[PDB]
RNA sequence: CGCGGCACAUCCACCUUGUGGUGGGUGUGGGUAGGGGAGCGUCCCUCAUUCAGCGAAGCCACCGGGUGACCGGUGGUGGA
RNA sequence: AUGCCGUGGUGUAAAGCGUGGCAGUGAGACGGCGGGGGAUAAGCUCCGUACGUCGAAAGGGAAACAGCCCAGAUCGCCGGC
RNA sequence: UAGACGGUGAGAGCCCGGUACGCGAAAACCCGGCACCUGCCUAGUAUCAAUUCCCGAGUAGCAGCGGGCCCGUGGAAUCCGCUGUGAAUCCGCCGGGACCACCCGGUAAGCCUAAAUACUCCUCGAUGACCGAUAGCGGAUUAGUACCGUGAGGGAAUGGUGAAAAGUACCCCGGGAGGGGAGUGAAAGAGUACCUGAAACCGUGUGCCUACAAUCCGUCAGAGCCUCCUUUUCCUCUCCGGAGGAGGGUGGUGAUGGCGUGCCUUUUGAAGAAUGAGCCUGCGAGUCAGGGACAUGUCGCAAGGUUAACCCGUGUGGGGUAGCCGCAGCGAAAGCGAGUCUGAAUAGGGCGACCCACACGCGCAUACGCGCGUGUGAAUAGUGGCGUGUUCUGGACCCGAA
């Protein structure tokens, strides 16, 4: 009657300026000590999606 | 609009029943049995246009056979001396004149004899 | 007249009903199988058991500020191609000519030289908008 | 472009002008279907409505227990599979009318008033009348004299005098208002004959 | 391979040198799940036209036709 | 040896890649070669193989015959190789 | 002003009932109309320091446990319950999402209050791209009936002669039913087993074949036998047509030969000794709702598109500019802006802004073409509706438990 989307998956996702949808990079939340700074930035940014999560990531965004 | 689907089954339903006049069983009576059949009856008559095909042409090469080895000659010499001296009838045909003109055949022996080389060498 | 009338070819597409027959989409419709799609439909968020990528992801960071003062923009180069005397517009002349939404709050933005000799009023100018269009002649408001 | 048609007891006057909106529109039949399409369908009532299961009377008792029997697993005497058991994506009581555009509708009925006035078959009359007391005698002849045709569509208004109470009874002649004119009448009828406040008002408030 | 008859795809010479059609050359046309495209038949509403107590539908039989769904003709029945 | 990656040339029709809509499939079988587990076993079980076939492929051969060999059916022919 | 609709022996504006329109009433109920009856005020309203009292109590608050709210006790205010403790009266309390100070809004612990709102047992009026006897109400037919159950409860089936009954007088066979003839009727090829009359199913007759022979019950090749149809040797009675027939054509049937392992579901694999089906006729499964999400085909208009509820109208027609989306992005966000974020830095980078075969004039060039707007006329976009496919929330393809 009036489409939900999805809240989880609204809050872990992130359409951009145009369409791209940008999740976050982050197994850098636990334990960050023994991973080199090298594996930080490595997971510190916003990755665009790849294409073997778009067509459903899209329909959890809407 | 409820449509009543009578009408338009009826339809496939006296197709399958005419073509399939002349069944000995439930086949030319009922529907779903003359339509089994019907699938068989169509298969069958595929596969014998091609069968038939093959079948006359080993018939009239048993008959070609039998007026060749009337005539004292094989069969397969009879078609390597009508291949060697060319001439393009074809085992139908070949068959009619063998069956209404023993004398034409016998001329096409007599030119098939004409027409291989010398020996089973070559 | 009404017998004369049809649409463009290209538009009133055909219905496919399925289960008409094994000629066209025949039984099983186009679930061709005795799995669990072939009664019902496996949701989007279900994955086999494993977390989703919407699990296993971390929710975005950061928060969502209550009170974010959203405006809305005009081009200083878009506002040149909407006045090309000018002279004399504000935020009522825009959302008149049909620049941008009514009840609001404006910016206006810098893309492109505004070679119009014009004042603008709106709220909250940015700088390379205050740099043109003060170097155009007129000057800023608020 | 230009007309205007008599009147009873006279035989010419006025002999005006009509705006670029009710000739030159091109007609785009593709657009005059579609909303045409969409007034038939504002039209259907909508009422076709059975019972599926769970609103079949009784039928919520399990016959014959699954197993035992040597017959088939039921579950209800109202299965769609049954004889009065419940219909399955079954029609229900829709509404259906499809909610077009105001431009897309407002430029299908200048097209077809287009059309009709390309052709010639636009007749603005003054009152089709005899002038106060509604009489089909003489209404029938100044239209089926007036038109020619079979079918007649009657612009009048919202005035009685032997306008929309005098010219009924005529088959292939519906009477219409200057405002509630629309696209399925003006293709449905040939002519289109108006009546000169019917037409000045439409032309005045389409601008 | 020959000889005929359909179909699809690319390609040119073309008609209006992209729509859609003429000619051709080449390739192609097993098929399940499944994908696309094109279609038959039932019934209801409108516009157009048309047949009908001289006989509508339905039914039955025969004679034809379409590449398929299926279509038409004719007679018998019937009586809208 | 093969196979794999690249480049260079010739040949080849949709084959390729990118991006969407719509799927299915995710019980495989035998057969050839290469191997494991079996017992130097299985119509065994599990793998590899730009290997095949059945799956999903009819026709001919194999007596009969899903998987073997020939061969991939657009329809017709009482024509040929 | 009547061509609505329905009936009459067919398809009726003009035969009938009616309609359009107009009349229409005692009494009733009710709309409402005036007079009577009742309900007030015999100025403290103003301005006044403010001398004082009051402004809804086991209530508000606070703590405990819960409910409820988007708010799952979380940090939670506001509100509601139960238990303790338990206030003030305006310089009081209450709220403004803990709380505090200032600033605002209002005065809870009395009660009452039309409208727009939903609703349908019921009567009137109407309509339908609603069904038309397996449908549509379970219920057209004595229907919640008959029957089932102790009971709660469950719960059917069953319509059609004909225009008019003119429903077959009369004889005949029969004990009757039933028929035959007669007659009614346009039709009995409408007989109270009745409109039309399907198929399965059950017979009667007739052409073929079949009692030495296996064979998913057919197909192909095929002799013959019967068929109607016919060209002719023919009879020249051709001034009228077919006989025993020859050529020929469809149609029964088919002696005989070869080929050939039913349909479905499911399976690596089925003719399978796997499932399901005795047969025929009717019914049984992918629908629809939503200014839904995605993609696309087509169509409006154009940096726009579009209205929602609602208001006017009677054909779905005209108003309705709230909102939604498009118009600028970046960032946690403050913010900033064709940039924005990180950072110390733009150095990078992440996200987003921008496109010619040449100009105008120049930076430079080895033939180079990167640069700027104005153009040589640089290049396009959405949004709304309609079909389609998929998906969402709905039983959502149907059927089926324990």
């Amino acid at each position: 009657p009036k489409a939900k989307t999805h809240s989880g998956a609204s809050k872990r996702f992130r359409r951009t300026g145009t369409g791209k949808i940008v999740r976050q990079k982050a197994n850098r939340r636990h334990l960050l000590e023994h991973k080199p700074s090298t594996r930080t930035r490595r997971l510190d940014g916003r990755t665009v999606v790849a294409a073997n999560d778009t067509k459903r990531v899209t329909s959890l965004l809407n | 609009a409820r449509v009543k689907r009578a009408v338009n089954a009826h339809k496939k339903r006296r197709s399958i029943l005419k073509a399939s006049r002349g069944y000995r069983g439930q086949r030319s009576r009922l529907y779903r049995k003359a339509k089994e059949q019907q699938l068989h009856s169509l298969n069958y008559a595929y596969r014998d246009r091609r069968a038939r095909k093959g079948e006359f042409r080993k018939l009239w090469i048993a008959r070609i056979n039998a007026a060749a080895r009337l005539n004292d000659i094989t069969y397969n010499r009879l078609i390597q001396g009508l291949k060697a001296a060319g001439v393009e009838v074809d085992r139908k045909n070949l068959a009619d004149i063998a069956i209404s003109d023993p004398a034409a055949f016998t001329a096409l022996v007599d030119v098939a004899r004409a027409a291989l080389p010398e020996d089973v060498n070559a | 007249k009404l017998h004369d009338l049809r649409p463009a070819r290209g538009s009133k597409i055909a219905r496919t009903r399925v289960g008409r027959g094994d000629g066209s989409k025949g039984k099983t419709a186009g679930r061709g199988t005795k799995g669990t799609r072939a009664r019902k439909q496996v949701p989007v968020t279900f994955e086999g058991g494993q977390m989703p990528i919407h699990m296993r992801l971390p929710k975005l960071k950061g928060f969502r500020n209550r009170f974010r003062t959203e405006y809305e923009i005009v081009n200083v180069g878009d506002i040149n191609r909407l006045f090309p005397q000018g002279g004399a517009v504000g935020v009522d002349d825009l959302v008149a000519k049909g620049a941008v939404r009514k009840n609001a709050l404006v910016k206006v933005l810098g893309d492109g030289k505004l070679t119009a000799k014009v004042d603008v009023s709106a709220h909250k100018f940015s700088g390379s908008a205050r740099a043109k269009i003060t170097a155009a002649g007129g000057s800023a408001t608020e | 472009l230009k007309i205007d048609v008599k009147t009873p007891a006279g035989k010419v006057d006025g002999a005006i002008e009509l705006p670029a909106e009710l000739f030159d529109v091109p007609a785009n039949i593709a657009l005059m279907h579609q909303v045409v399409t969409a007034q038939r369908a504002a039209a259907r009532q909508g009422t076709h409505s059975t019972k599926t299961r769970g609103e079949v009377s009784g039928g919520g008792r399990k016959p014959y227990r699954q197993k035992g029997t040597g017959r088939a697993r039921q579950g209800s005497t109202r299965a769609p599979q049954f004889t009065g058991g419940g219909v399955v994506h079954g029609p229900k009581p829709r509404d259906y009318s499809q909610r077009t555009p105001k431009k897309m509708i407002a430029a299908a009925l200048r097209g077809a008033l287009s059309d009709r006035a390309r052709n010639g078959r636009i007749h603005a009359i003054t009152e089709l009348v005899e002038g106060q007391n509604p009489s089909t005698k003489s209404a029938r002849a100044f239209l089926a004299s007036l038109t020619e045709r079979k079918q007649v569509l009657v612009v009048i208004g919202r005035s009685d005098e032997a306008g929309a109470k005098s010219v009924r009874n005529l088959p292939g002649v519906h009477i219409l208002a200057p405002d509630q004119l629309n696209t399925y009448d003006v293709l449905r009828a040939d002519d289109v004959v108006f009546s000169v406040e019917a037409l000045n008002a439409y032309i005045a408030a389409n601008t």
